[PDB]
């Protein structure tokens, strides 16, 4: 989170957190309620968000459903959907800590090692997270979309 | 004076840097003067300290280390 | 090392569930108490050395432990005692800011009992010193900020004992 | 960041690990490597220091 | 010298290998 | 002491004691009688040393005994004379041991941190050891005053 | 056409050199450079052929 | 760290005796099996990542350990699991080439149980993963090379359990 | 690590008392024996390798431990044995010079039993080797210097056993 | 041996065995039959090797058997021939193993410290292994004498 | 650091061309000379210390440089001189095995002139020592192996001068 | 010397010279007169020391002068006496300096590597310094013989 | 790093000669001045911080260099200036004790000009600070001890300029 980063950095240099770090903590903790509301709204509609994102992903890439791909059989296809759902859950987690810290610690440190240990390509995952991004942005307003969008873009950054 | 410590320190950085492996869960004699920064550093990396035991100290002396 | 937010997220993730209303209520409780936590942390960062020296002046001074034979006798031992008390106050401030005592048993209470038992450090006298530090800082920051400091001070004293 | 294409195409350096299980000349060669790295030249066998 | 013999054989006939690849692929 | 220092300095070097270090230990062993005489001189007249040095200190630095200073009041002045007694005892230990590792290894390592945590001016403590040195080297013969003033000199030097 | 040459070139260099590392450090990360470009199993059956 | 040759020489040297006929017969057995060991080592070096990913696809995938709460859950834990399985396959290849499992208990099985018990790593699930790795590589290199791989895989599973 | 002087000062300091007459008498005893300690240390520094090789020639040579199967068999083990005996003689010289065996249990006898028990080193044979080293150096430096060497040699043998 | 050395050298480098090291192990595996033949040649005629080499050594270096030398007397000459027997046994071990890590790792590391503690001239031991090499390479065919003389050469080189 | 094979491949790659007939002929020349290179490298590895001490006995002994005032005077300077000559012989063996002197100017001749000029080492005397080392090893391994050693010895002497 | 060693040992420790080290330097400064007397004793009679020590050495170790040894012939025996003269000169330097850092830092560091490259038995060199010590301590008074025999003792100890 | 004794021995050794009467006279001169050197070193070790702060109070205080824009402006620069002056006084004490300025150009004056020219440190102002330090310590220890301190202070100022 924000307070975890402030505490760990102040713990490196053996000092108390300074006034600018604490004021950034205050600025996140004041607007935490808007975050609680947008994570509610993402936890509500997740079935349709994952649904339209799946539809647009296989618009962009019908390669995986078709013979030789990863979405060929419905067990792997169900796990494609479940991967989408887990990543939306991690987006709400990253929103509610105010930073990239738990979403990177739980789902981003070494996605490349996992998806090369499996068979699905990582540029497909980049396109998949971008599909999840415009899917989840159609369900919130701009005052919350400005908080929602760049976590999806950070997942896009750590994918590539 | 020396502390015969036993600790286990996972790295949590080997996945990013792709280095080869050092065996964790060490048992070592640390000198007393820098045992501080060593215990603090094991806590920095997040590793648990299993056993701390004073080896050569004869505790409660004022000179003669 | 996790605050209230990271522990709530870890519980909801180990469940595999989304953030339901109880998690939202816990995070609303933390986001209401956070400004008081910030102001108490600033007030404690103001008076680190004063709180430490008032804790020694309350408990450890003029007793047997500063006399010959005590474990706080020499200047090296006095400086290390002031260092240990500054550590306890600093990490209690960190655990107050996080709202979770995971940093205390991760980074203070890990090998502290075995270290103090190997060195010959009295645990009861340092528990009384931490209690006087708690009393002084609760006189400093008020009733409820003093209470939310004293819960982590009591955590340190319980893990030390 | 360093690409893996740059690392596999590189002058691969031997890392000398001191495990207590090892054979005895292995601990001898590892201690020789530590004397060579810290003192920049092998100070034993060239000065018997 | 055997590695050089097979390398010289591969070099001397690389054009027809690439042409066989060309009507295998396209 | 001298023997500890020579043993440790040969001990890190993975060698035995060099013959120069051995005649150093031999000369210290022969001079131990004069060291014990200086120690009896310092031990037997500790009352007058502490009393006259406290008198000359509070004459020289009256602000620490004035209201507002550290050593103001009955028990605070008694603790001040007790700290001076501690330092004279460490002076006697360093006189016997032939080196300053008793003095440094007991009462000079964290002296700045301790006297900063107590609120004490360390320059006034250096003046206290200066007056103790004046009374003590006023009490002995010439070479005895020089040999004791070496350790008094080390204490005032380790203050500042 | 250049890449169907180039695979054979570093095959020949690896055959003379005695170690396949010259092939490894190049065509490892090659796949996502050319995956936006073209069909990857076509390249696979091309190298097999 | 010693192969069959160095262990035979060490036995004859601890005896102080010369190499008699039984040592000659043991070395003849190793010098007959060595070409098969070389070819199996090349075939295993061919397909390291394939054998590892087929072992995870047989045992650890779609079970509880890759789900939330499992020890193979996160991407860091998945990458460390693939790293651990690559270690087991690499050192089993080394022990197959040497013909002696001294490298396994010198450099794998030394502090591995205590490391896995301190981290919370399930030992039974990783034993099943090593068994599936053994099954896959014995399907790869044949009957007898698979058997002489599986003896060191069983050595790793026995020292781990 | 402390000599007789530092231990006397440490006792008087842990008391918090000044140096009374008993401490003065102890330091006078050390300052009378110190010249004999110096001359014995010079005489022992003269003949380090001779005392070590005469100790091996008395005890360990022509026995089973230098034969095959013994722990002193190989040239590596012989060189390490000569190294260990040189360590025992050097640290016994240091403890003779200090007049206090604190260096012996600080820096020789600390993990020596567990090291020798992990390696398979016979403790009785090395105790007999240290006893023969003591006998040779007591023949070298005389009666009373040999006795004040043998008290620390017996300290090393007692801590080893 | 060769396999130990290749495994360790690939082991520090965190890599598998390179194919060049693998055909090295393969060539050693094929040449093991000639290695075992050289080992039987050295093993079966050890009596004549030790006897003739001791005779030529004491002819060459008569001072070590003269009164005043190390190997003077019955049991001392027997121990001298025993040390030569030890070195011929290590030669046989190094012939079988294909490398000098048996010879070095058993009887060449602290050979100078041991023979200095015994009072032995190490040059006369090098002459003993030289005469052993002369008798042994006088006993075989050409390439067999070269392959055994490599290890005899290593022993005399590791002496001085 | 590149042998004849890697330099041929680097030339054909910087061209971007395939390996034509001239590169094939160069590699055939190296693959014919390689067995002689191997046997000369084994013969030089046999007699490292003998070649070094015969080079000092030819050039540097009994001259002014081993007398007082010379740069080879003390035992430290003598040991460092033997170390430097062992380096020259070892790297000349490496450059003989590779068939390319790139390792010599990469790892010997890089800062050697400035090091020797800062220390005060005579460059002419060490050039004569390397020339005598070349003469001794050319007497050791024969005419043509001595010539292909002497080309890299002359490379070291030319880069040093 | 003593002053160099004390300065360096205080220099690594980032401290000044301790008073015990200072009276060590003072005692060495006072004993410098006896050191210079021992140095004149060793310097003025170097001819008889080198001659008688070479005579007793070649009496004790006759094989190094016999054909086959290192010091065989006229110029080789002259170089042998020259090496003994070098070591007596370093003994005089170590006597004056009060420590063995001249002797070690000039002629004892790579002495094993040098005498192994020359083909010299180092035990016979230790016997040469032993006979030099016998002639030199037969030439002085008691404490002078002990103080010179300390440095002779260091040279023979640093040989083996 | 060499004192007067080691430099005399080095001259007599580079000659290859024994210690003649001129070397004996030089060593007698050093052994007469050594007690004065010892007492001046103790007196300088007494008042390190006082001599440094009096040197700044004489030269550098209340000038432009402590004002904004000066190189001694900030607290970091002030602390580094006090550190540099403490270095100059400490090494001048060492060179006074050795009686030879070899430690000064070995360990102070080696890269000091290039460091100060790269940082932008004024060399004239620090030369005036070292001169005031010399004036203060010559007022402290007397005439001749102040002169034998000032010769090495002038050595530092000459090598700095
Ligand atoms: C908490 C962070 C995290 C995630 C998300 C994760 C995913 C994950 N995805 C898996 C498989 C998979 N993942 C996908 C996903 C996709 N295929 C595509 O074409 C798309 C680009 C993409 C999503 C739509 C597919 C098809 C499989 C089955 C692959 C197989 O056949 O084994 C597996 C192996 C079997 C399983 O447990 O389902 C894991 C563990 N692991 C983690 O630790
Ligand atoms: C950040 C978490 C953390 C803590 C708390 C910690 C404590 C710690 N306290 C120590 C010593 C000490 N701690 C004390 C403290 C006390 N003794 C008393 O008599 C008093 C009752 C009490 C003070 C209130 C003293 C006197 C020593 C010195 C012991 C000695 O020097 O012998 C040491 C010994 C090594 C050293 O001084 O530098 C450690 C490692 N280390 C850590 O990493
Ligand atoms: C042997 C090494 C050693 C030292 C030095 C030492 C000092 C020491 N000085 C103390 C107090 C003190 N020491 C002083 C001394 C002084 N204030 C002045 O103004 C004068 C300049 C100066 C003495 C001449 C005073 C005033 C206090 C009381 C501080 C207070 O009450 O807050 C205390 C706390 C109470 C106690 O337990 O005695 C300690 C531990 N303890 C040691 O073990
Ligand atoms: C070369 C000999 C050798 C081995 C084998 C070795 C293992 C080893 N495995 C580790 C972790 C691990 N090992 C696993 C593996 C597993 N957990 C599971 O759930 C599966 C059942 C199983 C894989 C099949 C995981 C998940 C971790 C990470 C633990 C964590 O990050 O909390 C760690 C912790 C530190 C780090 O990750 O980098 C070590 C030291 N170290 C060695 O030196
Ligand atoms: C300074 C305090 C100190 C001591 C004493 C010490 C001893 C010590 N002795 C060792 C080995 C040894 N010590 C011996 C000695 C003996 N075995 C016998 O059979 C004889 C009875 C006895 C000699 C009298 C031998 C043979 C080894 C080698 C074991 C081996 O190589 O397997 C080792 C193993 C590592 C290594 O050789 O270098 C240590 C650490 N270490 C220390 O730090
Ligand atoms: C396998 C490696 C290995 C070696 C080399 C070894 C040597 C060894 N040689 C010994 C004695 C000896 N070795 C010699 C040998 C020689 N003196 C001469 O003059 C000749 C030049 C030379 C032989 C040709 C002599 C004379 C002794 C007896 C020394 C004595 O009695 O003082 C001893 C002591 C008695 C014993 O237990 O045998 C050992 C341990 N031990 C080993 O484990
Ligand atoms: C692998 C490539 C490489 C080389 C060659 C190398 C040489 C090298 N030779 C050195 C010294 C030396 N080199 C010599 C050698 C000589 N002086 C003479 O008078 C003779 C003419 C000549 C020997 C034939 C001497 C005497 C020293 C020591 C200088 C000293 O200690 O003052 C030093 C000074 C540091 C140290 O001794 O350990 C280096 C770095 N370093 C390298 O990395
Ligand atoms: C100051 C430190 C120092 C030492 C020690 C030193 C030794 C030294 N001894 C040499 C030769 C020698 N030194 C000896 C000496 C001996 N051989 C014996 O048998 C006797 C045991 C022993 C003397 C008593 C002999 C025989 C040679 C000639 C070696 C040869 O010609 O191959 C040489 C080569 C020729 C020369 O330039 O003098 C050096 C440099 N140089 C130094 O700078």
């Amino acid at each position: 989170s924000v307070v975890s980063q402030v505490i760990l950095r102040a713990d490196d240099e053996l000092r108390y957190p300074s006034s600018g770090e604490l004021s950034g903590i205050k600025n996140f903790l004041a607007t935490g309620a808007v975050r609680i509301r947008i994570a509610e709204a993402l936890a509500d509609n997740e079935k349709k968000i994952v649904d339209q994102a799946q539809k647009q992903l296989f618009s962009i890439h019908p390669e995986y459903r078709t013979s030789g791909g990863n979405a060929a059989t419905t067990k792997q296809y169900n796990q494609c959907l479940r991967d989408y759902g887990w990543y939306l859950r991690l987006v709400t987690y990253g929103i509610l800590a105010g930073d990239k810290d738990p979403i990177e610690r739980i789902g981003l440190i070494g996605v490349k090692e996992m998806y090369n240990a499996l068979g699905v390509p990582v540029p497909g995952m980049v396109d998949a997270i971008r599909c999840l991004k415009d899917a989840a942005l159609g369900v919130l307003d701009s005052e919350e979309a400005r908080i929602a969008a760049p976590y999806f873009d950070f997942i896009t950054q750590a994918m590539s | 004076r020396m502390f015969k410590i036993t600790a286990c320190v996972p790295s949590q950085s080997r996945i990013r840097t792709q280095r080869e492996l050092q065996n964790t869960y060490f048992t070592k004699l640390v000198p007393y003067d820098n045992w501080f920064r060593e215990q603090q550093r094991i806590m920095k990396m997040g590793g648990k300290i299993v056993k701390v035991q004073l080896a050569t100290g004869k505790p409660g002396t004022n000179t003669g280390l | 090392m996790q605050d209230a937010i990271t522990s709530v997220i870890n519980s909801a993730d180990v469940q595999g569930k989304y953030l339901d209303g109880s998690a939202m209520d816990k995070l609303k409780a933390y986001f209401t108490t956070g400004a008081l936590r910030v102001r108490a942390a600033s007030t404690i960062s103001a008076n680190a050395a004063a709180i430490v020296k008032e804790a020694v002046a309350k408990s450890l001074l003029y007793s047997d432990v500063t006399r010959p034979g005590g474990n706080m006798y020499t200047t090296r031992r006095y400086a290390a005692c002031i260092r240990d008390l500054d550590y306890y106050l600093r990490y209690a401030t960190y655990a107050m800011l996080a709202g979770d005592p995971s940093i205390l048993d991760e980074r203070v209470l890990n090998g502290l009992k075995e270290t103090y038992n190997s060195l010959g450090v009295p645990v009861g006298s340092t528990v009384q010193a931490i209690q006087a530090m708690k009393e002084v800082t609760a006189g400093l920051v008020g009733a409820d900020a003093g209470r939310e400091m004293g819960v982590y001070f009591d955590y340190i004293c319980s893990g030390l004992s | 960041q360093l690409p893996q294409s740059y690392f596999n195409a590189a002058e691969k350096r031997q890392k000398f690990v001191m495990k207590p299980g090892l054979s005895a000349l292995e601990k001898n060669s590892v201690v020789k490597a530590a004397y060579r790295q810290i003192f920049e030249r092998d100070i034993t066998r060239a000065y018997s220091q | 010298l055997k590695r050089l013999a097979i390398a010289q054989a591969i070099k001397l006939s690389s054009q027809l290998i690439v042409s066989r690849a060309a009507n295998r692929i396209f | 002491s001298i023997v500890t220092k020579s043993i440790v300095n040969a001990d890190a070097e993975a060698r035995y004691l060099s013959p120069g270090e051995l005649d150093r230990i031999k000369a210290f062993v022969t001079s131990g009688e004069s060291r014990l005489r200086i120690a009896e001189t310092l031990t037997g007249s500790r009352e007058r040393i502490i009393k006259s040095a406290g008198d000359a200190l509070f004459q020289k630095r009256p602000d620490v005994v004035s209201p507002g200073g550290n050593a103001y009041g009955e028990e605070m002045t008694a603790t001040c004379l007790r700290d001076m007694d501690y330092y004279l005892r460490l002076i006697t230990y360093g006189v016997v041991a032939g080196d300053v590792t008793p003095i440094e290894e007991i009462g000079l390592v964290g002296v700045r941190e301790m006297y900063k945590s107590l609120g004490t001016p360390v320059d006034a403590v250096a003046q206290a050891v200066r007056e103790m040195k004046a009374v003590a080297t006023g009490m002995m013969s010439g070479d005895d005053a020089a040999e004791a003033g070496a350790y008094f000199d080390y204490v005032i030097g380790a203050m500042e | 056409l250049r890449d169907m040459a180039w695979f054979l070139r570093y095959t020949t260099y690896a055959i003379v050199a005695g170690d396949p590392s010259i092939l490894v450090v190049n065509t490892r990360g090659l796949k996502e450079v050319i995956e936006n470009a073209c069909s990857i199993p076509a390249t696979i059956v091309a190298i097999q052929e």
